[PDB]
């Protein structure tokens, strides 16, 4: 179980988002009717969104 | 969007911008390709800080039939943000740019889905 | 209303509708403007008489941010009842249409005050 923890730690400290462990969301204000836009991108879990 | 206004921030003092405005406008014309069908116009110049100046421009394009109109702001911004063009702009002292058009949600969604 | 269902009556036999469903769906997509942000879906097909078939559809619209949702039934019905669109629909064999949303009294009052 050694080369798993290592890979998981290498995964934690990373912007690739494999359970980044630095996952916090900040709410940016946007007036309507632009709400329909945004619209995440590459590695966004709809769950988190 | 039809008003075609792009705001540019320059890392230059206002007096320097105004003092060489002819040259600045022609350099922007060159960045656009320099053809006689495009004309850069200055809408306004405003000091923002000791060595920061905002210059608002638009570009008039002429058609083969002699008709003229402003380049849409989104279209002009899209050109200026292209990596090669942005670099040329930075060489003129531009450190930022903004369009006034408030994009629709569908436009924003498209930009996020295809950031390049 | 969020389910976006529009019932269409066609003056065609059920076997003919099903036999050319790909073509029928694309023609409806064309009536809507044909953009890739709209997709016509068939919810059901039911015979009503020898040469009458009901086809229930909805339309999925995609936003610039990749999000999708159904076009509201009232909005879709409003489009299809516009005189130019209705005529195009009639050319496909459509002889009637219905939305399932039960309008509020205030909505009904508005439609009567402004029938166009």
């Amino acid at each position: 179980p050694i080369p798993e923890q290592i890979k998981l730690i290498v995964d934690k400290w990373n912007p690739n988002h494999p359970n980044c462990a630095f996952k916090t969301y900040l709410y940016n204000k946007v007036d309507e009717h632009t709400v329909p836009l945004y619209g995440p991108g590459p590695n966004e879990d709809p769950k988190e969104w | 969007d039809e008003d075609g206004l792009i705001s540019l921030i320059f890392n230059k003092k206002e007096s320097d911008i105004r003092g060489q405005q002819q040259q600045l406008v022609e350099s922007l014309h060159k960045v656009l390709g320099g053809h006689q069908t495009l004309t850069v116009n200055v809408e306004g110049v405003k000091t923002k800080a000791d060595n920061q100046t905002e210059v608002i421009i638009y570009v008039v394009e002429r058609s083969p039939n002699g008709t003229s109109r402003r380049v849409g702001a989104s279209a002009l911004f899209s050109y200026f943000e292209q990596a090669h063009i942005k670099a040329n702009m930075q060489s003129l002292g531009v450190t930022g740019a903004m369009a006034q058009t408030e994009l629709s949600p569908v436009q924003i969604k498209q930009l996020i889905q295809n950031p390049l």
